[PDB]
């Protein structure tokens, strides 16, 4: 339904997003088993925002579209996501 | 024994394939992520080798390297993204080609991008191919 | 291959250009370059 | 002495992350660059410890990386770029 268009909609992405995350000299960098026990559980999450832009499916091509992410559970800071890294 | 050492794999977790002419900008560039990377399972292995079993050096080629150690990309030729153009670099882009009598070439390039954690030293091993084209011929024509 | 889009020279920028790519000799997985690499 | 070393912390200078559907295109990508990236100040790194202070793991954890060895990037979630979609790869999005 976001991809296809109609008025703004969220969209049902269930909290993959670790908030904690650390990053060894390792070849990657994992996220934090102790600040998320639960993992997915205790992941945070967003939902996807396509905000359609008038220029001049053709009128759907004609909207310019991008995917917007905002925080699941968000107040005031809703432009922007803080997610915590670990450097070593 | 600290000179003995096993065979392990390093297979390239993505893969990334680009499709540029000249100097100007790529026209086009796939990733094939997992599902389009199909290692190749031992039937896939024999496969290959009866494919290639009368030449003697494509069977002593495979036998070294394992069905684990090749794998095929299923690149999607057709899913690609819009290619943008700067509309100076298009209109110069056409009378180049219909008049200006230079030689332009691709430079088409492939880069491998591995596991990181099966090591593999570097893992954005790529290499170019860039070959010139013909003037007043019709493949740049047809290109125009 | 370079399939154009309406929206909405000028009518050519109009359409949007994507470069795609097809085997020469294709014949059922048009849309699907199969590659070989050697993972050593 | 030749095995002492001194825990010189390693700041990442940049961060990027990517949000891809599918093996088509990724829909949206954003870098925080230096101003997004807030090095912890002791304070802040305080206030993740009373935060998850009942918790003995976080505790030890915590207390092992610094606060100068724990970042926060404040990506920014809608200042995105135009998201670009080959009409094939779209009609076979929705037909999917």
């Amino acid at each position: 339904q976001l991809l296809e268009g109609r008025p703004d909609q969220s969209v049902v992405i269930p909290h993959l997003f670790p908030k904690y995350i650390r990053a060894p000299n390792g070849p990657e960098a994992n996220p934090v088993k102790q600040l998320q026990p639960d993992e997915e559980e205790d992941y945070l999450g967003v939902r996807i925002q396509l905000r359609r832009e008038q220029v001049g499916g053709t009128k759907a091509s004609d909207f310019l579209e991008w995917w917007v992410i905002e925080l699941q559970d968000c107040k005031a800071d809703c432009n922007l996501l803080p997610m915590v890294i670990f450097s070593d | 024994l600290i000179r003995s050492v096993v065979g392990v794999v390093n297979q390239p977790i993505d893969v990334t394939v680009t499709l540029k002419l000249g100097g100007y900008e790529p026209l086009f560039t796939m990733s094939a992520q997992q599902p389009s990377i199909v290692p190749f399972t031992p039937q896939a292995y024999e496969e290959l080798s009866q494919q290639f079993d009368p030449y003697p050096l494509a069977m002593q080629f495979i036998s070294q390297y394992s069905p684990e150690d090749i794998v095929t990309a299923q690149i999607e030729g057709s899913s690609g993204a819009l290619w943008r153009i700067s509309p100076p670099s298009r209109a110069q882009m056409k009378q180049e080609l219909y008049n200006g009598t230079a030689d332009i070439t691709l430079r088409f390039t492939w880069n491998f991008q591995r596991d990181l954690a099966k090591g593999g030293t570097v893992e954005y091993t790529n290499e170019k191919h860039t070959l010139e084209l013909a003037p007043n011929s019709t493949a740049r024509r047809q290109l125009a």
